[PDB]
């Protein structure tokens, strides 16, 4: 098998300034036909994986030249110049010479901007899900960078680390920020002995912890 | 135009059997090597099998034996005979013209599994006692209670600042919400989020207050 092996990231980038995404295979990819069977393509979060560039050097369809390749038969750096915030997403490079099939590993786009503090947005168990037994309690830690960030619980003055689940979104496509959620989990039972949610949100940017509780 | 459309996917017990199909405009088949690759939740690609134009069949040995492509060149039709499914071939199954140009399709979901298909419990989350009501709120809808995981949250079409996290799995069941945001200016304006879960072919629409 050709294996190829690409990073798992490279160094955030600008917005307007060039990217540059390495990629080798153990065995050369140029055909005795003159032409390089190696090809590019995207994978963004919840989308179909997009070609960006097959042969090579040549770009697929509704790509911009902003992206390009180039490299020898054995060593590829796809190029992509004038980075746009929605350019985030993993990078794929692969080779269609021979079988089987294989593809690298992907390498992830970052975007490099200015901190942001998180807004933060709670809720409590709606009445709907309350009258079904339920009672999970929510809050949003949305637009924020860098992307490290930690959550924290608080019933009644007290920490509640057991039955919390946190999400977290990748960079966004349009503000190149993240967002994630955190939602604790109870019985309504467990929720009405108490009164008063904590969700706290501990960021590196600011020294003043945004909390926001009922 | 050129695409292909792969189908037949969905909910298959362990040990079972289904057959995948992949039909094509532009493209003929017969005169290529054309294959089945897989991505599972690691999100990296699997080669599953390929045909080349002579008919020749290529597998790797994490299916060999219980899957079968072949194809029809008079109908243009290529096909993915899978059995004694495994948990682990749960996945999204992708048709592909590899030579040259490649091109694939949208995939078609494969889930095997005992669980059973339950729909979504859709839950507003909006402001209640004591909030910032200004510029700017913060609304979202908190699903759970459904498999399997693919389910789509719209905002009235026209969400920009809507921000959905992944689906998380809780004791067999996924969950997840999807929050977004808009100018207290235009909150009498009628916010719905249209929860829609082919799944359990339910869809449910919650107007925030
Ligand atoms: O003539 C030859 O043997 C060389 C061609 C071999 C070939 O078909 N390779 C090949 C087969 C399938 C693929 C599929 C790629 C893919 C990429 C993203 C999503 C879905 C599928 C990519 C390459």
């Amino acid at each position: 098998d050709i294996v190829m092996t690409q990073a798992a990231f490279s160094n955030p980038v600008t917005l307007g300034t060039s990217a540059s995404i390495s990629c080798r295979s153990t065995k050369s990819l140029l055909h005795s036909n003159g032409i390089t069977y190696l090809y590019w393509y995207l994978q963004k979060p919840g989308q179909s994986p997009q070609l960006l560039i097959y042969q090579m050097s040549n770009l697929a369809s509704g790509v911009p030249n902003r992206f390009s390749s180039s490299g020898s038969g054995t060593d590829f750096t796809l190029r992509i110049s004038r980075v746009e915030a929605e350019d985030v997403g993993v990078y794929y490079c692969a080779q269609n010479l021979e079988l089987p099939p294989t593809f690298g590993g992907g390498t992830k786009l970052e975007i490099k901007r200015a901190d942001a503090a998180p807004t933060v947005s709670i809720f409590p168990p709606s009445s709907e899900q309350l009258t079904s037994g339920g009672a999970s309690v929510v809050c949003f830690l949305n637009n924020f960078y860098p992307k490290d960030i930690n959550v924290k619980w608080k019933i009644d003055g007290s920490e509640r680390q057991n039955g919390v689940l946190n999400s977290w979104t990748d960079q966004d496509s349009k503000d190149s920020t993240y967002s994630m959620s955190s939602t604790l989990t109870l019985t309504k039972d467990e929720y009405e002995r108490h009164n008063g949610y904590t969700c706290e949100a501990t960021h590196k940017t600011s020294t003043s912890p945004i909390v926001k509780s009922f | 135009e050129v695409k292909l459309l792969e189908s037949g996917g969905g909910l298959v017990k362990p040990g079972g059997s289904l057959k995948l199909s992949c039909t094509a405009s532009g493209i003929t088949f017969s005169r290529y090597i054309m294959s089945w690759v897989r991505q599972i939740p690691e999100k990296r690609l699997e080669w599953v099998a390929s045909i080349s134009s002579g008919g020749i069949t290529y597998y790797p040995d994490s299916v060999a034996g219980r899957f079968t492509i072949s194809r029809d060149n008079v109908r243009n039709i290529l096909y993915l005979q899978m059995s004694s499914l495994r948990s682990e071939d749960t996945a999204l199954y992708y048709c592909a013209r590899g030579q040259g140009r490649p091109y694939w399709g949208q995939g078609t979901l494969v889930t095997v599994s005992s669980a059973k298909t339950t729909p979504p419990s859709v839950y507003p989350a909006a402001p209640g006692c004591g909030d910032t009501t200004g510029s700017s709120v913060t609304l979202g809808c908190l699903v759970k209670g459904y498999f399997p995981e693919p389910v789509t949250v719209t905002w009235n079409s026209g969400g920009s600042s809507v921000h959905t996290f992944p689906a998380l799995l809780q004791s067999g069941l996924y969950t997840m919400s999807s929050s977004v945001t808009v100018p207290s200016s235009t909150w009498p304006s009628t916010v719905t989020c249209s929860v829609a879960h082919p799944a359990s072919s339910t869809t449910v629409d919650k107007k925030l207050e």
